[PDB]
């Protein structure tokens, strides 16, 4: 039950997380494709 | 006084049976910081039950105590 | 062993034989050999170091993910965000941690702190990784 | 998808964690607290999504 | 005399075996400890599985101590 | 007399031995707790080994209680 | 004379029962090590509740060592 | 004779070594079960381990239990 | 002579109590193996828990020891 | 002879360190156990280091035993 | 020959303390022998901080060895 989980950070939060630190430290040689095939696009609709 | 010899070397020999005492109540310790560790939810619990050992141990401690302590006082 | 690595965008390992594996999960890193018990572990920011059949020992850093040790001695390494070393910035690493330690006390919210926790022990993994 | 021409349409399944964490089947797997079930299937969800996704 | 004396060296000697099941009761109360931090699911067949233990401990400590009084007061 | 004090030493020592049995039983119940708590569809083999060791244990210990018991009054 | 003598030998049978707590603290300190390599996110409560064993287990063993003092200081 | 005595004194003293053994084979077979329980499927070679680490032990035993009786019945 | 003889008897008894302070030391170093072999990032952190616990365990029997030795001469 | 009583005495006190010996090997093939359990391919590597501490714990036993048999018969 | 008898007793109860360092090897030799199992990557620190364990449990058990060498030989 780490630290994250009583903050109630879904896994997929901490999964975000990380990915994104992990992309910051990409050279921009390759931030190129990394900017790109990352951002989400979906937009949600409630009832 | 053979008789106090032998008062005072009982209690030098059951005084020792505490081992088992220390050996209980660190191996309790140790399976409670364990298990806080992998799950901190039950803490509460957790530590009411190492308490429970730690008595439970402890008065077996103080059985041999006891008896080293009547001896000195008594016999 | 049927080792499969692999990312949401390329796959590393596509049932490859390697003789040893080093994934780390979140409950401090372990090991994998053939027939290892079976385990659901996820993963850590870390580096897994997969020990090929032969002498060569290449290494990917992982971001998050899931490591599956399989029943018949299978293994799926599934990562969001694998990259293999060369690619990453020591010092932007460093400097990114420092940031997100600078940040720390701006989280009004418990939650807003274990968010900037979680950026930081990322980067400093990291950082100790590109060493 | 199968074929520039082919495509079958497929259900697959999603399991909750008082369903995968109360299955004899799965007793063998080791390590597991009934935390990292937690974490697995939130993972597995999105994994299975994405995939979906692409297909 | 010396077997006055010996009686209660002897029995000094013997009581020390309860060190064994103190260190005994103190490992199974924490294997209870950590079983629970585990699997909370199963509380009460690890507290009936830790009863038994512990009687079936604290049995062959009280053969010690029963050896004990027994040279002690009743021979 | 001094024999009758050289049993009452060998009582009062041999029974001693019988505390690594009961360490021993301790640990292996312990053992049966954490094993029972991972895998509970044992169920019937760990009480199956556990009355094995605890009768490998016992061994030990009526060891020590006979060596006591052949010392004394025999 | 046999006081001095029985002084000697309670004492050394008496001062032993501190290994147990030796292995007490050994088994604490493992534990400790086990645990804090599961959630360095709980070390200030480690410390704490080790640092608790350490004291209330040589606690535990210091008590031997007190009643071989008492014995050989004043009787 | 007073040496006879010696002799109960001794066997009594060394038959405190069976403890060791004891306890010894407490723990291998508390690990039997752990390795039993987390993998199921080793059973055999676990259980074949087991016995002889649980020989192994015996063996100090039953070397205590000889040496007490070679001193009291040399 | 009575009281010389005792004074050894309990020198060679109160120097025992090591054994518990060498298997505590034991077995805080396996544990120190352990925890490493399982998270290797804090290397640093857990050599200062191994080493001061291996400390305060040889301390303790070497107060065990101490008092053997002060009753050897004192 | 009163010195023959010493050395039966002596030897049959001596003869006690192989219950250190028998605990720590039993904790050493119980952990082996553990250890192939979970990674069975490297059952060779964990028997030569489990062989390793078999032989280097029975080693000092039998130092021990060793020279308390020289103490028995041959000092 | 009180004395000379004395002597051997004590060497005896000096030579028995060294068994807790054998079962101290033997529990951080089955450490090592599960953490190499767990985490076979780290094959030589594992194996060069075990054997540092081993020696350093050695020095308690020579300590004890050397203590009662010295009472026998040299008071």
């Amino acid at each position: 039950v780490a630290y994250w989980r009583q903050a109630g950070l879904s896994y997929i939060r901490y999964s975000q997380i990380c990915a994104k630190a992990v992309r910051d430290a990409l050279k921009t040689e390759f931030k190129a494709n990394a900017m790109k095939t990352s951002g989400s696009t979906i937009k949600i609709v409630k009832v | 006084d053979i008789d106090t010899a032998a008062k005072f070397i009982g209690a030098g020999a059951a005084t020792v049976g505490v081992a088992g005492s220390g050996a209980g109540i660190g191996t309790v310790f140790g399976s409670l910081i364990i298990g806080y560790a992998r799950n901190p939810s039950l803490k509460q619990q957790l530590f009411s039950y190492a308490i429970l050992g730690f008595a439970l141990s402890e008065a077996m401690g103080l059985f041999c105590l006891m008896v080293a302590f009547l001896i000195l006082f008594a016999m | 062993m049927s080792f499969t690595f692999a990312s949401p965008t390329q796959v590393f390992f596509n049932s490859a034989n390697v003789r040893q594996v080093d994934v780390p999960t979140q409950t401090g890193a372990f090991g994998i050999l053939a027939a290892h018990v079976p385990t659901l572990q996820v993963l850590r920011p870390g580096l897994v170091v997969v020990h090929a059949e032969d002498g060569t020992t290449s290494k990917y850093f992982v971001s998050s993910g899931s490591v599956t040790v399989n029943a018949d001695s299978s293994v799926q390494l599934l990562a969001e965000e694998a990259v293999t070393l060369d690619m990453l910035d020591l010092g932007a690493a460093k400097a990114n941690l420092e940031k997100a330690q600078s940040e720390l006390l701006g989280a009004a919210d418990e939650a807003t702190r274990a968010e900037i926790q979680i950026r930081i022990e990322a980067n400093e993994a990291l950082v100790k990784a590109l060493e | 998808f199968r074929s520039v021409i082919s495509y079958k349409t497929e259900e697959k399944p999603i399991f909750s964690l008082d369903t995968i964490s109360s299955a004899e089947s799965m007793s063998i797997y080791d390590d597991i607290d009934a935390d990292v079930l937690r974490n697995y299937q939130e993972y597995s969800l999105a994994n299975i999504i994405y995939y979906s996704l692409k297909e």
